[PDB]
RNA sequence: GUAAGCAGAACUGGCGAUGAGGGAUGCUCCUAACGCUUGGUUAAGGUGCCAAAAUGCUCGCUCAUCAGAUACCAUAAAAGGUGUUGGUUCAUAU
RNA sequence: UUCCUAUCAUUGAGACGCAGAAGUCUCAAAGUGUCGGAUUGUUCACCCGCCAAUAGGGAACGUGAGCUGGGUUUAGACCGUCGUGAGACAGGUUAGUUUUACCCUACUGAUGACUUGAUACUGCGACAGUAAUCCAACUUAGUACGAGAGGAACAGUUGGGU
């Protein structure tokens, strides 16, 4: 059982994120730059993929 | 989950063959679950699965790499009751890629630690130890 | 760089505040938190009409100017601590295996059994100034309540960290425990 | 010649034949060329300690979970950064 | 014997065209481990097998007063091609000596003078070196997940390798 109401809450921490292109760091949904030293605070992001 | 037994046969050894598959001989070639020592010949104990060729036997059964299990052993080993068994001769049984024996009947004695592991070789054995 | 900057904080009625040195005791009706601010270069000082607390820095560069409002937000949280408490509701989530959770409610500790069909038991002691009620009548919910924010919200987050999936895709397997709502108890 | 502490030339100056002071250390860089010496003054280069002389004065910038630090010289680039400090030019305080 | 990391495996993560299982990509990682054989003088190579995995390298292309001498590279001899010939060949072939440490240091072990007295016993511990590491079975479970085939993991129990 999923429960549709709880699935919003559960997907918030897991799915609804961004990802650094260069260092793969999991980020907040409205970032501009990555937070990490080693990618150079890079601004090339993407959405974290979600299953259909 | 076999307990350690002294290893009496290195890779090179040529042993006898119990079962009715028609092979007289079994020449050992490798051992299953052998790790990594420099220069150590891999060796097998009582009970355990190996690989082998037949050297003389039925002509379809020659020049292939069969799995066998070892059944008697002339090298001595210590049972925990505090004495040292050793058989008269080294001997084994030709076996399938699972672990089942190929040919059903088994001549000779067998060890305790063959019958303790493999269920099928216990049943067909005449008298264990 | 910048010559002067000063934001001020409104103290509510049923509270008292005693800023000697940098360190700020806040006593209210429910409990009391003390907290030190000997990092920040800043002059805290309350007023003649003593339900207001001004705070100021001279010569603040633009990095260090951003620590004036960080003070206010921490002190404001200490006020709504000692009045109202900080309830953090957390809800359990699972597909197949119902996760079985018990409490030594005074202590307090939270053993978590049968998370994702597992046999390892996962005790989580809370920080000194926070308790854990199992929330009645609503199915599957833990309410964490205490005076401080940072003690409670760690203690909430420690439970989230303990009950985390590994070696499997996190998007399908949503089996966990998560904070639903930040709130207060009293209103 | 891909290039080389590679090969071959032009002008002047050096090293070779040459120490002294500096470049930690270096045949060729810098200052400067040497009889034995007393006093005074500088050069290049330096003044936290090793080390003679500034923890001197005065104004900016920088925080590095591999800071940086002195020509020849003992390597670093394309491309990035909402880390911070200034500038140029548009558009409604951002 | 030690060192390096440009990591094959093992540890903890992150990403996926990640349902599970299996993988591919990336970060912290050199703590531990990287094998048995057939043919060739081989370095390389190519097979048979095992395995958690059979990653790549350096140290005067580590290592001959450490060995070995199969190869290369003396003198004998054979074949082929070249040369009128003596002879030649990064062409093939077989037979052919591997010397000395007792010196200094280094390393490994052994005694040993002396310091607010002699001699005896019990101690303290600056500093240096370090050690454990991988796999399998039983249950967990034919459960999770999946349309089905297939098919995990942690805690617990028991063994095995090095």
């Amino acid at each position: 059982i999923i429960e549709p109401s709880l699935a919003l809450l559960a997907q918030k921490y897991n799915c609804e994120k961004k990802v650094c292109r260069k260092c793969y760091a999991r980020l907040p949904p409205r970032a501009t730059n990555c937070r990490k030293k080693k990618c150079g605070h890079s601004n090339q992001l993407r959405p974290k993929k979600k299953p259909k | 989950s076999k307990m350690r037994v002294t290893l009496g046969l290195p890779v090179g050894a040529l042993i006898n063959c119990c079962d009715n598959s028609g092979a007289k001989n079994l020449y050992i070639i490798a051992v299953k679950g052998w790790g990594s020592c420099l220069n150590r010949l891999p060796a097998c104990s009582l009970g355990d699965l190996v690989l082998a060729t037949v050297k003389k036997g039925k002509p379809d059964l020659r020049k292939k790499v069969h799995m066998a299990i070892i059944v008697r052993q002339r090298r001595a080993w210590r049972r925990a009751e505090g004495y040292f068994i050793y058989f008269e001769d080294n001997a084994g049984v030709v076996a399938n890629n699972k672990g089942e024996m190929k040919g059903s009947a088994v001549t000779g004695p067998v060890g305790k630690e063959c019958a303790e592991l493999w269920p099928k070789i216990s049943a067909a054995a005449t008298a264990i130890c | 760089k910048s010559v002067y900057a000063c934001e001020t904080i409104t103290i509510p009625a049923g509270v008292t505040v005693d800023v000697k040195s940098r360190v700020v005791t806040v006593k209210g009706k429910y409990g009391e938190i003390t907290r030190a601010f000997r990092h920040l270069p800043v002059d805290i000082q309350k007023t003649k009409s003593g339900n207001r607390l001004k705070v100021e820095m001279w010569y603040g560069t633009c990095t260090d100017l951003s620590c004036i409002r960080t003070l206010c937000s921490h002190i404001k949280n200490m006020f709504t601590g000692v009045m109202k408490k900080f309830q953090y509701k957390m809800r359990f989530v699972y597909a197949h295996f119902p996760i079985n959770v018990n409490i030594s409610g005074n202590g307090t500790v939270v053993e978590i059994r049968n998370f994702l069909g597992e046999k390892r038991v996962r005790i989580v002691k809370m920080l000194p100034g926070v308790k854990c009620e199992k929330a009645t009548n609503v199915k599957d919910e833990i309410a964490l309540t205490g005076t401080d924010v940072e003690l409670v919200s760690r203690s909430a987050a420690l439970i989230h960290q303990s009950t985390l999936v590994r070696r499997k895709d996190i998007r399908k397997f949503l089996d966990g425990i998560y904070v639903s709502e930040t709130s207060t108890v009293e209103q």
